[PDB]
């Protein structure tokens, strides 16, 4: 809950869970995909989309139950000329299967003519750089995209929500809710204890 | 795979990798050009070296891809202009010797000095403001008598070489290869091969013939109260009485031509004093004209890093009116803006370029260029057209909403227009003309002063004020010759103008003159427009057309509605005098 009002955010859709439900809804697993892109491939991440970085990157799957939390830097980070520290598979020869890494460095075989090692006619090289420029407009600013993955699977779920606490009443006939016991009466003062592990 | 997947591979791969190249040659040239430093011109030359030999070793590798198996209708015109042979088709001897006589030509042209006096303005103001026939007849002899004679030897050698060079390139003449980008060839019905070209222009140049005769009529009976003698009320023209050194901009006729002077015309210079007008306003006021009419707005780093202010007193360099295009979403104006009128009408045509480059932001780099050369000014003189309306200048914050459109208002404005548009179209028709007759050999390479000076009587209506001989050359000494240029984008530049602005005014509930019109808070008008900006170089310039007008061919009837009051005052002015020129005429 803390996260959504914070004002530190530019972006942030969420696809099947809501975003005011997953407040006091348990999750077995929660992932985080924290990765950079540039300005138009802010709208290719999305459960059901496609083209040359949603398929041979990042995959996403037919249907996602999470959310999608981009913000904007443009400072603190980048470079004034062109930016050449990251950069970004182009084409791929084979697809690649949703939830996915691809870490080798292989050369795309456009061709009939075996690449990965020589180059010169149709053997070009995938991974291409960015240009994350503070000069140009929106589409080529670089924005933080961090996906969240909610499963939930058969083993028992431990990351839910804080419960919101209230205050304490005495010497008076209300309703009361401890531990999920529902009672009301009236909470007077006791002298005699009970045991630490009950 | 096949041939058009892997086809598509190399278009990412180019695109990539241009767009990083290009932008560090615009920002190389981009510092000297706000700032004169010796520094900085190091920095374009090893910045043109990368992308110039960037540009050669990627057209190799495509040589080899069929032009005839790809058909997608947008990545077949991708590779004609990348497969092309270009000038290093030739070999490596003559490579390097016609690169010469493109830099000679353009020196003699630059430091053409007569004794110093330079061209302009020093010779600027003689063929201008002299008010004598002696005077400023010397300012014109001399410069054909010295530059004239440093153009002669570096111009033959130019036909002979520029004509080999087409013909390496599946061509007959030289002249095809400025009509090859016209020339359309590969898609389904919007075919428009160089047969249908040559017919377009000769047939609605006869119509506009009535058009010229009774604007160069007032010319020449304006002129006879200052010399009755010197002036023929039936002959033509002396080539030291049009303003222009090479006789083609009538702009500087008007000072000496007012038909009223009790109506002039608007001067919005001294309203923006009292309104707070710091060099800034001018763009805020230009920004609503691309807002309410259906076309993409603006950037935050547009009004950070485009240079719009004066370099001061410990800066200084140049501001030529030119629009920028460095890619991937920058774009920048080096404008020196003024407070006055002359800033205010200039301001919006590099400004519809702006947008422009904004409509094929989506698209690769190979298809960010117009689909012609005669389209990229097209889309500046639309605009600065209706920002010279005094009904677009009501509505904003300069001007007095109490200012009424009058009869006479309209007489003084038509007058500066036709002195611009239609004042060089007899020139741009005759000069295009003469120069494919060169190469063709209908004209000897030493019979040119026997055929330049016999067309101007027939076309233009300019004798000879000074007998010369064979061994002069004046078509040489231009800013669109000396330094290889094309003249048929200008010529289409006019037609192009009053076509785009007739179907924007005709949504606008704006029909008639065009001259009354106002494209204003109108979204219709708009919709139809960035339909052939966003196209750029994906469609030919056939359909570019008819998404706006509605056909595929040039016509002179639209440039004649926009001039309408102007052609009937004409008629009952110069009918005191005599309307047409006699070509038997001299002045010697």
């Amino acid at each position: 809950s803390v996260l959504y009002n914070s004002a530190s955010f530019s972006t942030f859709k969420c696809y099947g869970v809501s975003p005011t439900k997953l407040n006091d809804l348990c999750f077995t697993n929660v992932y985080a995909d924290s990765f950079v892109i540039r300005g138009d491939e802010v709208r290719q991440i999305a459960p059901g989309q496609t083209g040359k970085i949603a398929d041979y990157n990042y995959k996403l799957p037919d249907d996602f139950t999470g959310c999608v939390i981009a913000w904007n830097s443009n400072n603190l980070d980048s470079k004034v000329g062109g930016n050449y520290n990251y950069l970004y598979r182009l084409f791929r020869k084979s697809n690649l299967k949703p939830f996915e890494r691809d870490i080798s460095t292989e050369i795309y075989q456009a061709g009939s003519t075996p690449c990965n090692g020589v180059e010169g006619f149709n053997c070009y090289f995938p991974l291409q750089s960015y240009g994350f420029q503070p000069t140009n407009g929106v589409g080529y600013q670089p924005y933080r995209v961090v996906v969240l993955s909610f499963e939930l699977l058969h083993a028992p779920a431990t990351v839910c929500g804080p419960k919101k606490s209230t205050n304490l009443v005495k010497n008076k006939c209300v309703n009361f809710n401890f531990n999920g016991l529902t009672g009301t009466g009236v909470l007077t003062e006791s002298n005699k204890k009970f045991l630490p592990f009950q | 795979s096949t041939i058009e997947e892997q086809a598509k591979t190399f278009l990412d791969k180019f695109n990539h990798e241009a767009e990083d190249l290009f932008y560090q040659s615009s920002l190389a040239s981009w510092n000297y050009n706000t700032n004169i430093t010796e520094e900085n011109v190091q920095n374009m030359n090893n910045a043109g070296d990368k992308w110039s030999a960037f540009l050669k070793e990627q057209s190799t590798l495509a040589q080899m891809y069929p032009l005839q198996e790809i058909q997608n209708l947008t990545v077949k015109l991708q590779l004609q202009a990348l497969q092309q042979n270009g000038s290093s088709v030739l070999s490596e001897d003559k490579s390097k010797r016609l690169n010469t006589i493109l830099n000679t030509m353009s020196t003699i042209y630059s430091t053409g000095k007569v004794c110093c006096l330079l061209l302009e303005p020093g010779l600027n103001e003689i063929m201008a403001n002299s008010l004598d026939y002696n005077e400023r007849l010397w300012a014109w002899e001399s410069w054909r008598s010295e530059v004239g004679k440093q153009l002669r030897p570096l111009y033959e050698e130019y036909v002979v070489l520029k004509n080999e060079m087409a013909r390496a390139n599946h061509y007959e003449d030289y002249g095809d290869y400025w009509r090859g980008d016209y020339e359309v060839n590969g898609v389904d019905g919007y075919d428009y091969s160089r047969g249908q070209l040559i017919e377009d222009v000769e047939h609605t140049f006869e119509e506009i013939k009535p058009l010229y005769e009774h604007l160069h009529a007032y010319v020449r009976a304006k002129l006879m109260n200052a010399y009755p003698s010197y002036i023929s009320p039936i002959g033509c023209l002396p080539a030291h009485l049009l303003g222009d050194m090479w006789g083609r901009f009538w702009t500087n006729l008007y000072s000496l031509t007012v038909p009223f002077g009790q109506k002039p015309n608007i001067d919005v210079t001294d309203a923006m004093v009292d309104q707070a007008w710091d060099a800034q306003r001018i763009f805020k006021e230009a920004e609503k004209f691309f807002v309410s009419v259906g076309l993409p707005n603006m950037t935050q780093g547009f009004w950070e890093n485009s240079m719009l202010t004066d370099p001061g007193n410990v800066q200084k360099a140049v501001c030529h009116p030119t629009a920028w295009d460095l890619g991937k979403g920058d774009f920048r104006i080096l404008m020196c803006t003024k407070v006055t009128m002359d800033d205010f009408l200039t301001a919006h045509h590099e400004m519809g370029h702006i947008q422009y480059d904004m409509a094929y932001a989506a698209q690769p780099f190979l298809l960010r260029n117009g689909a012609n050369e005669g389209f990229h000014e097209a889309v500046g003189e639309i605009m600065s057209l209706s920002a010279a309306t005094p009904k677009h200048l009501k509505s904003i914050g300069l001007l007095s909403p109490d200012f009424q459109e009058d009869n006479e208002t309209e007489i003084n404005f038509l007058l500066k227009q036709a002195l611009t548009i239609v004042g060089t179209l007899p020139f741009t028709y005759m000069l295009e003309k003469w120069r494919w007759m060169v190469f063709k050999g209908e004209i000897p390479k030493d019979q040119w002063m026997k055929k330049w000076w016999e067309m101007k009587r027939e076309i233009v209506g300019v004798v000879e004020p000074v007998p010369h001989d064979e061994t002069y050359c004046d078509p040489a000494s231009l800013f669109h010759v000396s330094n290889d240029y094309s003249f048929i984008r200008y010529y289409t530049r006019t037609l192009y103008q009053f076509q785009f602005q007739e179907a924007l005014c005709q949504a606008a509930k704006h029909e008639g003159p065009l001259h009354k019109c106002d494209i204003s808070n109108s979204t219709e008008a708009g919709q139809k427009l960035f339909n052939m900006l966003r196209l750029g170089k994906s469609e030919p310039w056939t359909l570019a057309l008819e998404n706006v007008v509605g056909a595929k061919n040039m016509n002179v009837r639209p440039l004649l509605n926009y001039f309408e009051p102007l052609f009937t005052w004409l008629k009952d002015q110069n009918k005191n005098s005599f309307v047409g020129w006699s070509t038997d005429w001299s002045p010697y």
